[PDB]
RNA sequence: GUAAAAAUGUUCAAAA
RNA sequence: CGCGGGGUGGAGCAGCCUGGUAGCUCGUCGGGCUCAUAACCCGAAGGUCGUCGGUUCAAAUCCGGCCCCCGCAACCA
RNA sequence: GUGGGAGAGGGUGGUGGAAUUCCCGGAGUAGCGGUGAAAUGCGCAGAUACCGGGAGGAACGCCGAUGGCGAAGGCAGCCACCUGGUCCACCCGUGACGCUGAGGCGCGAAAGCGUGGGGAGCAAACCGGAUUAGAUACCCGGGUAGUCCACGCCCUAAACGAUGCGCGCUAGGUCUCUGGGUCUCCUGGGGGCCGAAGCUAACGCGUUAAGCGCGCCGCCUGGGGAGUACGGCCGCAAGGC
């Protein structure tokens, strides 16, 4: 805002895995202030992880998120005339926030039925480096460079 | 910094033939330099240029060559 | 049809009861300035009486604004009760009523 | 059709575009490039990034004929001139020398209007 | 020394 | 009527100059997104290549029947 | 009168390099150009970029400036010739010969006009492209008079310091150009800022006055109509008084 740099709210570490990064994800999964059904589903998914994935449903989460992080994004910018969308670097915590969001959306966008199964599958794929929210990241990066010329427009 | 007027003794500023004598007033590209860097007065800087030009006509003093390294 | 002037450059308000254009004609104030008119035209909210007429002196004509929004609704002949225009999108009278 | 060690490279950068042409010990072209040559077009040519790729693709081709030590002469005030010099140095070519020889009338023929504006 | 691009409509008094 | 140059995404339309490559703008669809609009930006449906046939692991390419539109010397009792 | 000073003062002739365009030659290839973004435009019939050679015209970069000169308009590379005004020093000459100035005469930016010449760049008009509701404009691509020279007209202007010229008197401080000299400063001419007293409607002016006085010319007397109409004069005309 106009005054200060807002306030970087802090997270209350997971209550089953404990971590301020596994919690936020549960915020997005959450709808209508239902922290309840939120977390719940997140683990019901971790379960499905084990099922076939004999891997830790904790790193399969850390990895996924990692593969879906926008190194650089393209943000608009009205110039002395028409508007140009400049390519810039994404804040570290900005990369996270987004990396997560898309995951959630990319999850519901799947043809699955149990929200757990979805948030489950997606995370697998996202970790494999080839999912739905992944395309988004591979893509949002494509935007940059494409408009690499307008580099001299960094604000 | 080093004032051009300084670095030299008693010279005839109306000597359109003394290469170096005059050759040392032409910036780094031939530009006949200002008092702010030569240090002559009104009546001087004048009679100076007049003569500096004369020398340019005789292939002695250059007209411009754009300094090297940019 | 048209005007009927002699030495005067503006049409006078014909006061009522002659104006058989609409029903119930009912007189009213002098609120809304003239186009530099020296004042304020003659109004006759009138049939309904949720309807207003102010007079066009140059024009010869009285023009209807709604009782509610205050939006120009037409121009009509005092003679007949046949309108003369379209509704002008661009003026409002309720700032004067 | 020849292959010379030492050569020369010219930089021309008008606010609309930047062109680089590599010559020889005399000034006779070996190859060139610029904004459009790369893949850009229009306004996105006066852009520095553009200039960059250019100077690169320029010398990049010069490599074929085997170019190494080559002076540099710059002409322009291009909103993308430096990148030219930079991209050059940072190439398989050694910037043997950098000079600025942008033409300039010693007050001669009247200019257009977009320029005559100075009076 | 250089913001592309955007027209136009309304009409009085209160103080001593 | 005879030589002999090509058909391709709906359209504009490159390779055939020495045989594995399904090229791109505009246009169509969503988006990015702007003041509207527009250049631009990214993904994308959009070409058995007319086809009976020879050639090959693979054929639009080496090439035969002419099927058709353009070019078409000239001729025309 | 004498001896010296500075200056883009004016006229004639001559001369230099930078750069633009066009031509010629070489090298080289897929775009250049341009804008807010584009398009028209130019380019495979080889353009843009580079190198070399040639022609031609116009203007004079750095010096250069709150700078100088001239009555104003106005004046700028360098060189020579012809020529004007002006400042200081010397107190040598003449001895009021001075100031102003209706009318008259000369000069007078740019544009414009005539005859002839010249024509690179720029550019009214004009043609295109975009923008826009339109765009007879702004922006872009082209482009002719004209700009340039000689001779002759034209005679206007925010021709502005919006301040007529001349002489005397009324604190200085500061910086700048140019002189003379018993060179931390004195002294004369000129260009700026801040400012005594004072004037002023205020804004501001102030030894360069809009201060304080005298001599002479010019002009004003409510806004619009109107710098129009008529008459007169001048002009090739446009027009001017
Ligand atoms: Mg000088
Ligand atoms: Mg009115
Ligand atoms: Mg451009
Ligand atoms: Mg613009
Ligand atoms: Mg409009
Ligand atoms: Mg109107
Ligand atoms: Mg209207
Ligand atoms: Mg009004
Ligand atoms: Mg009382
Ligand atoms: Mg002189
Ligand atoms: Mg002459
Ligand atoms: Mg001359
Ligand atoms: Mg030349
Ligand atoms: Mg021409
Ligand atoms: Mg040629
Ligand atoms: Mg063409
Ligand atoms: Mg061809
Ligand atoms: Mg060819
Ligand atoms: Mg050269
Ligand atoms: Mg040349
Ligand atoms: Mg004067
Ligand atoms: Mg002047
Ligand atoms: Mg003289
Ligand atoms: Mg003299
Ligand atoms: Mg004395
Ligand atoms: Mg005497
Ligand atoms: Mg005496
Ligand atoms: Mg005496
Ligand atoms: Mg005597
Ligand atoms: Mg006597
Ligand atoms: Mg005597
Ligand atoms: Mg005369
Ligand atoms: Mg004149
Ligand atoms: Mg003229
Ligand atoms: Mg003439
Ligand atoms: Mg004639
Ligand atoms: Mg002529
Ligand atoms: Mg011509
Ligand atoms: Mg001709
Ligand atoms: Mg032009
Ligand atoms: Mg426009
Ligand atoms: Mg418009
Ligand atoms: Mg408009
Ligand atoms: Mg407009
Ligand atoms: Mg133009
Ligand atoms: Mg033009
Ligand atoms: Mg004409
Ligand atoms: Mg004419
Ligand atoms: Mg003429
Ligand atoms: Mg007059
Ligand atoms: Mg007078
Ligand atoms: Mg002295
Ligand atoms: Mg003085
Ligand atoms: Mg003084
Ligand atoms: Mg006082
Ligand atoms: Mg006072
Ligand atoms: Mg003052
Ligand atoms: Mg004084
Ligand atoms: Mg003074
Ligand atoms: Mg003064
Ligand atoms: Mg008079
Ligand atoms: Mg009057
Ligand atoms: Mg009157
Ligand atoms: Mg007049
Ligand atoms: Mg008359
Ligand atoms: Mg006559
Ligand atoms: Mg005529
Ligand atoms: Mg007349």
């Amino acid at each position: 805002a106009r005054r200060r740099r807002a306030e970087v709210r802090q997270l209350q570490p997971d209550l089953v895995y404990g971590d301020v990064l596994v919690t936020a994800f549960i915020n997005k999964i959450m709808r209508d202030g239902k922290k309840n059904l939120a977390a719940r589903i997140f683990y019901d998914a971790c379960k499905i992880i084990q099922e076939k994935t004999g891997q830790e449903p904790l790193k399969v989460f850390k990895q996924a998120v990692e593969n879906v992080k926008p190194r650089m994004e393209v943000r608009s910018r009205r110039v002395g005339g028409a508007n140009y969308q400049v390519p810039m670097e994404v804040s570290p915590r900005r990369q996270q926030s987004l990396a997560l969001r898309w995951l959630v959306q990319a999850a519901n966008q799947r043809p699955e039925r149990r929200a757990a199964v979805r948030i489950a599958h997606e995370l697998m794929d996202a970790a494999e480096g080839k999912g739905g929210a992944v395309k988004k990241k591979e893509d949002v990066e494509r935007m940059a460079e494409a408009n690499r010329a307008y580099a001299h427009y960094r604000w | 910094k080093a004032k051009v007027k300084a670095t030299l003794g008693e010279f005839d500023l109306r000597d359109y033939r003394n290469v170096e004598v005059l050759k040392r007033f032409l910036s780094e590209t031939g530009k006949i330099l200002p008092r702010r860097r030569t240090g002559l007065s009104a009546k001087e800087q004048r009679i100076l240029a007049k003569t500096i030009k004369r020398a340019r006509i005789l292939g002695l003093l250059p007209f411009t060559e754009k300094l090297v390294r940019k | 049809k048209g005007f009927k002037d002699y030495g005067h450059d503006y049409h006078p308000a014909p006061k009522t009861e002659n104006i058989k254009g609409l029903g119930d004609l009912k007189p009213g104030i002098p609120k809304t300035p003239k186009q530099n008119g020296g004042g304020k035209r003659k109004r006759w909210t009138g049939d309904k009486g949720r309807k207003i007429y102010e007079w066009d002196s140059q024009a010869g004509e009285l023009e209807g604004y709604r009782a509610s929004d205050g939006q120009h609704l037409g121009s009509f002949d005092p003679k007949t009760g046949n309108q003369l225009k379209g509704p002008d999108p661009k003026r409002n009278i309720k700032k004067y009523l | 059709k020849r292959q010379v060690a030492s050569g020369r490279a010219y930089i021309h950068a008008s606010y609309n575009n930047t062109i680089v042409t590599i010559t020889d010990p005399d000034g006779n072209p070996i190859t060139w490039s610029s904004g459009g040559v790369i893949g850009y077009k229009g306004s996105r040519k006066g852009t520095p990034y553009a200039a960059q790729l250019a100077a690169l693709d320029a010398a990049k081709k010069a490599m074929a004929y085997g170019m190494q030590s080559v002076d540099v002469i710059v002409r322009g005030t291009g909103a993308g001139r430096e990148q030219a010099i930079r991209a050059l140095q940072a190439s398989g070519l050694q910037v043997k020398s950098i000079v600025d020889d942008t033409p300039v009338p010693h007050n001669g023929c009247r200019p257009k209007k977009k320029f005559r504006k100075a009076s």
